[PDB]
Order: C-alpha cells, then structure tokens, then sequence
C-alpha cells in the first residue's frame, strides 16, 4: 500500500563522503595555498554547542546551544531540552519520539529530569565560558528546527558532538580550537586559538587548498566521523 | 569533564 516518506537520514554518510574528498585532495600540499578563496561566510552555522558538562558518571551530558537553549542527553538515552524562553520543554525518548511540556506543567515522571536539567543550566551559567560569543549565527535561528544532541564521545584530545540537524562539532581540549561541520552546506567553520573564526566550503578547500593547521584537523575529523558511523 | 571555564 501507501509508503509515505520514510526517513533515510544520509547526513553522516554525506559528511564522510565530503571529508574523504577534501582530504584526498591533500589541501596543504600545494605550490601556493589560497585558503581565503574557499571562505563562504553565508554558510555560517545556525547552531553550535557553546557550553557542555560531561556528568555521565551520574546523570548524562548537559549542554548549551548558542541561542541559549539547554539540553541534556541522559544516561537512559532520553533527551530533554529547555528553549531559550526558559519555560518551554521538549522531551525526546530513545526511539526519537518528541513530546512538549513546560517547567510548571509536566508529567510527574519527568520531575527528576527537569530538576537535573535546571542544575545543568545553572552550573553552566555560573562556571563556563560561551563558545562563539563573537560569532553572529545565521539569520533565522528562531525559524529553524532546534537540534538536539544525538551522539557524543570524548577522545584523549577532543569532544565530538553530533547534532540531530546533521552537524558534527569537534572541540579540541588543549588549544581550545573547534570545528563545526555541516553536511547540508558541505562546509566547515574553524574557531582558532585566538577565537577568530572562518567558514569554508569543503569543495573550495579542494580547489584552493588550506593551511596545515586546518588540514590536519580535517584528517582527524574524518577519523571521528568514521567512529560515529561505526 | 567540562568545557572551558570563565
């Protein structure tokens, strides 16, 4: 009978394909690298993770998005997000099912999770610096679908954050450099040690090249995306 | 672990 439109989510696959292509072009091995030619400021992301707390020993991973909304991915594989109005909540279970509630009007079974989210929110506000504070996100964030944290992991050197909109963010611990990868735009935003930022179209990095600093981080990114797909 | 502090 009728089919409808089953979700065949290709975003991670597309990201791998894009990274494989850019890396195979050996972008830092050029007679003259012309990195600026690959800039595309219009591809600036709408959302990224601005703060995070790994309390997975007890509760889960709490995070803030750049629009000031907060979320928690709990240890039971459920998600709770509080919008930037500070009142409205979205609850996402293990199967991806979404429901809506508020801090004052909610199912009793979610009381603990709401209390914990508030603890995460307050902790991040009191203690943590907002990443990309100098970045104005792409216009229309209120009109876009607010993403949640699908997957995350930490390596020795980085945290890898996979958002439901297909974006993958990699924050490097030692030097505070960060990558925001979007497979829809086929773009990467690089935040350097000085907090200066640039957005590049990956296909243009293939054509024009880039510095060793970015090229090496894109090789690492490919490895991380492979891990997400594994 | 946590992100960068103030």
């Amino acid at each position: 009978g009728p089919l409808g439109s089953p979700e065949f989510d290709c975003h991670l696959s597309d990201m791998l394909q894009q990274l494989h292509s850019v890396n195979a072009s050996k972008p830092s091995e050029r007679g003259l690298v012309r990195q600026e030619e690959a800039e595309d400021p219009a591809c600036i992301p709408i959302f990224w993770v601005s703060k995070w707390v790994d309390y997975s020993d007890k509760y889960g991973l709490g995070y803030q998005l750049c629009d000031n909304s907060v979320g928690v991915l709990f240890n039971d594989s459920t998600r709770l997000i509080l919008y930037n109005d500070g009142d409205s909540l979205q609850y996402i279970e293990r199967d991806g099912t979404e429901s809506y509630l508020t801090v004052s009007s909610h199912p009793n079974s979610l009381m603990k999770k709401i209390t914990l989210l508030k603890y995460f929110r307050n902790y991040m506000s009191e203690h943590l610096l907002k990443a990309g504070a100098n970045i104005t996100p792409r216009e229309g964030d209120e009109l876009a679908r607010l993403p949640y944290l699908r997957t995350w992991f930490r390596t020795r050197s980085a945290i890898i954050l996979h958002l439901s909109n297909g974006s993958v963010q990699i924050n490097f611990f030692q030097d505070h450099t960060k990558l925001i990868l979007c497979p829809l735009m086929a773009a990467v935003t690089y935040i350097d040690e000085k907090r200066d930022f640039r957005t590049y179209r990956l296909s243009l990095l293939e054509e024009y090249g880039c510095c060793k600093e970015l090229a090496s981080r894109l090789r690492y990114a490919r490895t991380m995306v492979d891990k997400l797909l594994s | 672990m946590q992100s960068t502090p103030l």
